């Protein structure tokens, strides 16, 4: 859903092709959910997605986030950003740093399974790329 | 006197066993009751304050000591106010004043103690035995305005034991002559077992749950209120039908009786299950068979009473009516089958249904009354000796089985009616509002503390409804009101889920509503200005499918968990400091970046509950209603401060009864003395009489004006107030022998009504002119008089030395200008600021400082909760034993006194 | 003040002697009923020996009545008490004291 979502964004014509679609068949998106930039199902859909991405997430990789987000904003490719994680693999947020990063990161743990994840560098960038791509766009959509 | 007093105090709390017994006219209920508590252990000092433990009686609807401070120094138990009647080993406590109780071996209570309270509600009288031996004082004369119950007040470090007689405690002296034990006082739709009183709080399996306020029962809900009947006229075309229907009933009851195996005999022998009347109605003895009749006629006559129209539809349908056949085994000695007409076609609508219901309570009641006229009582085992019975209730609190007992007789005769074809409407249900409460003041709100208001960020909080009933879940501003509902104004945003309503300056429809054990998650971000709710997980979306609440939330000076719960509500409140204590963080609000409210908080949040003590506060400078004028004094008049209505006369005006008072008393002294128009100096200089007037303006009618005095512990908002409706107690001390050395009267309130100093010919007509009542004091002799128009009265009142006593007025409204308070003065008579000012002590002329205002009487504040209760332990010890109620962990706190208040 | 009433029986025999010394708990309050001492606050028993004047003339007087082991109600008009010079910032002048006084032993 994802990957679909940033296709909706980069390309454009696709955007007309939903907008026109809905008018035509004057299809209730609101009526699904329970025209505009809301009703439209593909940022819907991905924004109720959304929690099992940040879900596979740990805490510690906020800042990685942002980082992430800010070369997207710098138009870099997905190759760009995994190369530019994998080489700042550190600045990981540090449990010490805050308390907030110490209950979430408790919490966190708590979750059966998450002891084995998170051991590879690899899978970090891996879903650090994806999820702050999708919010990267996300963003742009939210606010024009 | 002028500084703030501190000290540390026990905390102190009461526990009653669910026993409730009253007297009202025509009521169902004994009037003499007698129970035992008995003393195992208790520790002297367990802290730097002596231990606590008082036994004795309390009024149902007004004994509400809380936890913390309250009246005095705290600590309130039994006789720490007008609504409860205690003994403490050594004295009779009573509006929190104890007075000295002769008994044989005097000595506070200790281990193996026993103490048996008697009340005969006939005088009223209330008496005590320590080991047998008479207590030489008692209560006497107090009001009745409610149902008592057996209390035990004590703080920690005490074992004691309920002995309520039978099965429930086994009495160790015979009651006196009379009185019954208090275990057949139990209900019967309860069980007996103790509880505490006006809780707020308790303990339960995931954290302390917040209770609302308990639907209590008052001493008029035992008296049977059934319609009349006599009037009734019976048609002729019911009468037709009467005997048919006294057939068929007497048919379905002889059915009933052969089932569970009634034979034919010639005399009432159960055993043998023989039955006489078993023989058909046709050969059914002349009385019997009328007086089966009867009962036919007063149940058509209450179907008609009720309103129900009852009219011939079908003659067909009556002919077609067909007797169902009968076995030949049922057959009986009586040589008769009891045949009844097989109604099953006949269906039964709902309302027939509630129907049914409204004439098995009205024959009921019809029935209970002629009992407690011929004089018979309530009493959990029956007694037919003693005309005791454990029906003789009114129906709405008998229990299931007797109600649908009754019920499937009265459905069976509707449906015989309907069968021989009936139109039976229903009355028109016109809506009643009982309103028996004010909404605003009853739902009681727990907020937490205003220090923990926060301004920014995204904030997440759970409240679980143990309940399924009118609670309420939200933010609140600081500043938000105790007496308006959460969300009638702009001070808070909640949630409603009983019909799934959102509030906020208003009621709109949202969400769904919940189920007892639903968990709603209350989110405020403060970076988007929203407000969001979550019923277990799933958002709760708007009717417009908005999955917001609220919005364009402006931030002010922050937010506050809050919540509101009915009464007989209870929730959950989890701020979310154990963050897996949270059932459904995780699920949402934990990815969409939300924080629990007290997430890294050391301690638990403090929180502050809407407190519904009436009490007397300042009145507010900007008050949308009443106003206050500070009066200077002339050549001619005194100081005054006057009362105004400002929305007098015009919509949206509030006329209600309103409760005054004067900043500071006037304070007896220690001890009493054994046994033209210019002041004399030596008699002013001399004098101890102070005196202040009340005058009542013309267009005020005197009937609405109380003038007097109250002392520091009045908290009655009586919006339908007299002077009968005022507390008061007489304590008789005597010798052995009676021969009564003392009878002392203790109230609260002392008044004057103003309907006394109408002239009997103006009475009906309003007057022209101002109605002055004087109040005259000696501070040196306790006496307490009053003039009206410069006559003096019939009124006096005497109290006991160091008395604090605030001038009040208790006045409904019937004018713009309504009442002012007079500090002026008389000849040879002090104004009352020499006796409320120590430094103006010897000064006649009258003054009004600015300490000395006018304070109404607000009917709810908000109160902190404490962070830690005593721990009780509570349990029936055995059938011999009784019901144990035990503490043993001491529990502390500092209290801050106001000297003036008391309090 | 001396007026002493019992509120909890001592063993009825052992009274105290001139020269004992006296070990109790005490709790002071005026006759408004306003606490101004209390050993038990302290956490430790006020001893002190009769017939040396050391305490007022109303203790003097009335823990002499009390047998080991009681808890006794004092109550010491003025004149027994500090009386018209009064204990300046704890008693007013003139003022009647009345005291919750248990006798813990003697030595």
């Amino acid at each position: 859903v994802g990957e679909i979502f940033i296709y909706w964004s980069k390309s454009h014509n696709f955007k007309r092709e939903e907008q026109n679609f809905v008018v035509q068949n004057e299809i209730n998106n609101m009526s699904f959910l329970t025209y505009s930039v809301q009703t439209s199902l593909i940022v819907a859909t991905l924004k109720k997605m959304l929690p099992i991405g940040l879900n596979m997430c740990a805490p510690t990789d906020q800042d990685l986030i942002v980082l992430a987000k800010a070369r997207y904003a710098l138009k870099d490719t997905d190759e760009e950003v995994r190369e530019f994680l994998q080489n700042n693999l550190n600045l990981q947020g540090k449990v010490e740093g805050s308390p907030s990063l110490r209950w979430q990161m408790a919490l966190y743990r708590g979750v059966p399974g998450r002891e084995e994840d998170a051991d590879d560098p690899e899978k970090i960038v891996r879903r650090v790329q994806e999820v702050s791509a999708v919010l990267y766009h996300l963003d742009q959509t939210e606010h024009p | 006197e002028l500084l703030l007093q501190t000290n540390l105090i026990n905390y102190v709390t009461s526990i009653r066993p669910n026993i409730f017994v009253g007297r009202a006219e025509g009521s169902t209920q004994y009037g003499k009751w007698y129970f035992e508590v008995m003393v195992d252990e208790v520790a002297p000092f367990l802290t730097a304050q002596a231990t606590h433990l008082r036994v004795g009686w309390a009024l149902s609807e007004g004994y509400s000591p809380y936890p913390g401070g309250g009246e005095g120094w705290g600590g309130n138990g039994v006789g720490d106010d007008l609504y409860s009647y205690g003994f403490d080993g050594l004295h009779l406590w009573t509006g929190h004043v104890a007075r000295p109780v002769t008994s044989p071996g005097q000595h506070l209570l200790a281990p193996e103690d026993v103490v048996s309270c008697c009340l005969d509600l006939s005088v009223p009288s209330i008496s005590f035995r320590i080991n047998g031996c008479p207590v030489q004082g008692v209560f006497e004369s107090f009001n009745l305005d409610g149902l008592f119950f057996p209390v035990v007040s004590f703080s920690a470090g005490i074992k004691v034991r309920f002995l309520l007689g039978g099965r429930h405690g086994e009495f160790k002296f015979l009651p006196p002559p009379g009185y019954a034990p208090c275990h057949e006082a139990v209900l019967p739709r309860e069980r007996l077992h103790l509880q505490p009183i006006k809780e707020y709080r308790r303990e339960g399996p995931r954290g302390p749950h917040l209770v609302g306020p308990s639907r209590c029962l008052s001493h008029l809900d035992f008296v049977p209120c059934p319609v009349d009947t006599i009037q009734i006229v019976l048609p002729p075309h019911l009468e037709r039908i009467r005997e048919k229907l006294a057939e068929n009933i007497h048919e379905l009851w002889a059915l009933t009786r052969i089932e569970q195996g009634w034979t034919y005999g010639p005399v009432r022998d159960d055993n043998k299950r023989l039955h006489p009347c078993l023989v058909n109605f046709h050969s059914l003895p002349e009385p019997e068979r009328n007086y089966n009749l009867q009962m036919s006629g007063e149940t058509l006559k209450t179907l008609l009473a009720l309103g129900c129209h009852v009219g011939m539809a079908d003659e067909k349908a009556e002919d077609n009516l067909k007797k169902t056949k009968l076995p030949k085994t049922y057959m009986m000695s009586n040589g008769y089958k009891p045949a009844p007409l097989d109604l099953s076609h006949v269906r039964l609508t709902p309302a027939q249904t509630t129907l049914v219901d409204r004439l098995a309570e009205n024959g009921h009641n019809v029935w209970a009354r002629d009992r407690v006229a011929q004089g018979w009582s309530y009493s959990a085992v029956q007694d037919i000796p003693a005309r005791r019975n454990p029906r003789l209730v009114p129906y709405r609190l008998l229990d299931e089985a007797t109600k649908r007992s009754n019920r499937d007789s009265l459905c069976q005769a509707v449906r015989t009616l309907l069968g021989y074809g009936y139109n039976i409407e229903p009355p028109d249900q016109e809506p009643s509002q009982v309103d028996s409460q004010s909404r605003g003041d009853r739902a009681r709100i727990f907020r937490a503390e205003k220090s923990y208001a926060v301004q920014s960020g995204r904030w997440y909080f759970e409240f679980e409804a143990v309940t399924t009933g009118e609670m309420r879940v939200g933010w609140a501003r600081p500043e938000l009101r105790p007496d308006v509902e959460l969300g009638a104004d702009d001070l808070a945003y909640v949630f409603n889920g009983h019909r799934g309503q959102r509030w906020h300056l208003g009621s709109e429809p949202f969400g769904r509503p919940w189920q007892s054990g639903d968990v709603v998650g209350c989110m405020i971000d403060l970076t988007e200005n929203t407000i969001i709710f979550t019923l277990n997980g799933e958002v709760l979306m708007s009717d417009s499918g908005s999955e917001t609440a609220f919005r364009d939330i402006e931030i002010g000076d922050g937010f506050l968990p809050v919540c509101s719960l009915g009464p007989g509500q209870v929730g959950h409140l989890n701020l979310g400091q154990d963050v897996s204590s949270l059932r459904f963080f995780a699920i949402c609000g934990l990815q969409e970046g939300f924080e629990p409210f007290a997430i890294n908080m050391q301690r638990p949040v403090t929180t502050w509950f809407s407190k519904s003590l009436p009490q007397f506060e300042p009145v507010p400078l900007e008050h949308p209603h009443y106003e206050v004028a500070r009066m200077d004094g002339t050549v001619d008049t005194p100081p005054c401060l006057r009362l105004t209505h400002r929305t007098w006369g015009s919509q949206n005006s509030l006329v209600e009864m309103l409760f005054l008072r004067l900043s500071l008393p006037v304070q007896f002294h220690q001890h009493f003395r054994c046994t033209d128009n210019r002041d004399d100096p030596e008699i002013i200089l001399n004098t101890t009489t102070y005196y202040y007037s009340v005058r009542v303006f013309a267009g005020q009618e005197p009937s609405c004006v109380w003038v007097g005095w109250v002392t520091p512990d009045y908290h009655q908002h009586d919006m339908s107030f007299d002077l009968s409706k005022v507390r008061a107690v007489t304590v008789t001390m005597g010798d052995e022998q009676g021969n009564v050395h003392s009878s002392l009267k203790c109230s609260n309130c002392y008044m004057v009504w103003g309907g006394d100093f109408v002239s009997p010919g103006q009475q009906g007509r309003i007057s022209h002119t101002d109605l002055v009542i004087g109040c005259l004091v000696d501070l040196a002799t306790g006496l307490m008089t009053f003039t009206a128009n410069g006559k003096e009265s019939n009124t006096f009142f005497q109290v006991e030395p160091n008395t604090k006593l605030f001038p009040a007025v208790f006045v409904l409204p019937t004018h713009q200008n309504v009442v002012q308070f007079e500090l002026g003065k008389q000849k040879n008579i002090m104004p009352l600021s020499a006796a409320m000012f120590l430094s103006e002590r010897k000064n006649p002329a009258p003054q009004c400082p600015p300490r000395l205002e006018v304070q109404m009487l607000m009917p709810v504040s908000w109160s902190r909760m404490p962070n830690h209760f005593l721990q009780v332990d509570t349990r029936r010890a055995g059938e011999r034993l009784g019901w144990a109620v035990q503490c043993q962990e001491p529990l502390m706190m500092m209290a801050l006194h106001i000297p003036e208040e008391n309090r | 003040g001396v007026q002493v009433e019992t509120i909890s029986p001592g063993d009825g025999r052992t009274f105290p002697k001139r020269g004992q010394t006296c070990v109790v708990h005490y709790t002071g309050m005026l006759e408004d009923g306003k606490k101004f001492d209390s050993s038990r606050d302290r956490n430790k028993p006020f001893k002190f020996t009769l017939g040396k004047q050391e305490v007022i003339r109303g203790w003097e007087e009335g823990v002499a009545q009390m047998s080991v082991g009681q808890r006794a109600k004092l109550i010491i008009s003025s004149d027994y008490a500090y009386g018209a010079t009064g204990h300046p910032g704890i008693i007013p002048p003139h003022a009647t004291l009345v005291f919750d006084v248990e006798l813990l032993k003697l030595e």
